[PDB]
């Protein structure tokens, strides 16, 4: 156990599984559905123009 | 919630001794000795002061609803 | 506002008194108007002002107008406990966004701002 | 990331052009809860 | 075009509370 | 005609059954009715 | 190709993603939350 190689391996494997954070936070400043409704409006406008 | 005015069992007025009880406990007296100093002899009256929980102090920490 | 005899003055709202205007006060105002050479407001204009005040007092505000008034008073708001808690929560959300983005410069400024705002009693 | 790739293919012949259309899923972003009012404004909930 | 009387001015009194 | 009270800043105002249900000054969406004026009596028992 | 909103996930109270995680004892009182409340539940409707 007192060998430096074993201690470094144990430290590396213990701290390797400690770091786990995939999702990244963000701040919403408006209503999320705004993109959906604005693109539906644009699509309806271009549908009318195409028709 | 707040200290009862009368003892439930016999009706002795215990509602005027809460602050004195807290003072005596502050000075370092034991709870039994403090109850003895307040002249609460019957254990029915001692139960009223010994087991009271002061919940109004928690209720007062919320901001008032009318100003 | 402006006195007739005197000059123009900028005054805050609380200087005005809720008490009604007395007879010598209105008489002195009329004498100042005559000294300056001005007239009194017409009765038709008086009725127009009265209708304007009644319409404004009985008006129903819209959502956008209410939000504009709230934003204006928030700009005027020096401090309010609910608003301070909301601002601190929003700053904490911005801080976690900056931390998750590995931005070491913004997070220091947000921490300093939180330290300045915080330390409650 | 279990199924990160949707794939659509179309061997168009209408000059053979084999077209593959595919979309990839990337990162997940989360926020603090928010409330959206009828008038359109938003605020922390 | 008639001059305004005292009661006409009293009808349009707008108090400090009303101002607030 | 009817008095209210804001749920956040405890401000008093009135509504005429046509305004949006909101606080005038801080814009909270939660308001409470004021206590009545009728006489209130208890039997102290 | 950017962030697309895929839905809203209910948040468990007093968790890492709840607004009450940070609030200290005083702001918890200002938010009308009981300090004895422990969380571990969701608020649906
Ligand atoms: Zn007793
Ligand atoms: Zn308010």
């Amino acid at each position: 156990f007192q060998s430096t190689t074993h201690q470094k391996l144990a430290k590396a494997l213990s701290a390797k599984q400690k770091k786990e954070s995939y999702a990244r936070s963000v701040v919403t400043k408006e209503d999320p559905e705004e993109r959906q409704r604005r693109l539906e409006s644009q699509e309806n406008e271009r549908y009318r123009l195409e028709r | 919630m707040i200290i009862p005015v009368r003892c439930f069992s016999c009706g002795k007025v215990v509602g005027d001794k809460w602050d004195a009880y807290l003072r005596l406990l502050e000075e370092g007296k034991q709870e039994g000795d403090a109850l003895d100093e307040l002249k609460l002899k019957r254990y029915c009256c001692r139960r009223m002061v010994l087991t009271h929980v002061d919940l109004i102090e928690k209720f007062l920490r919320y901001n008032p609803l009318e100003k | 506002v402006a006195f007739p005899n005197q000059k123009e003055m900028v005054r805050p709202l609380f200087v005005f008194s809720d008490s009604s205007i007395t007879h010598p006060e209105f008489d002195l105002f009329l004498r100042e108007l005559d000294a300056e050479g001005l007239s009194v407001m017409d009765l038709r204009d008086v009725d127009y002002k009265y209708h304007q005040l009644k319409e404004m007092s009985s008006r129903s505000l819209s959502n956008d107008e209410v939000n504009s008034i709230v934003k204006m008073k928030q700009s005027l708001s020096s401090n309010t406990g609910f608003n301070t808690v909301l601002k601190k929560a929003q700053l904490q959300e911005e801080l976690e966004e900056a931390r998750d983005a590995h931005d070491h410069e913004r997070v220091a400024r947000i921490e300093a701002e939180l330290k300045s705002i915080g330390a409650e009693s | 990331w279990e199924e990160p790739r949707l794939i659509l293919d179309q061997p168009a012949q209408h000059d053979n052009i084999n077209k593959r259309y595919e979309i990839r899923f990337g990162k997940i972003y989360l926020s603090r809860p928010t409330m959206t009012e009828a008038d359109g404004t938003t605020h922390a909930m | 075009s008639k001059p305004a009387t005292l009661s006409d001015i009293n009808k349009i009194i707008f108090g400090r509370t009303a101002m607030s | 005609g009817v008095k209210y009270t804001c749920g956040a800043c405890a401000h008093n105002f009135s509504l005429n059954k046509s305004d949006p249900v909101r606080c005038k000054e801080c814009g909270h969406r939660v308001i409470y009715k004021a206590r009545t004026k009728r006489m209130i009596q208890f039997d102290a028992r | 190709g950017n962030k697309v909103h895929i839905g809203k996930v209910p948040i468990m109270l007093r968790s890492k993603f709840c607004s009450l995680r940070t609030l200290d004892e005083v702001d918890l009182y200002k938010m009308k939350e009981c300090p004895y409340d422990m969380g571990g539940y969701f608020v649906i409707n």
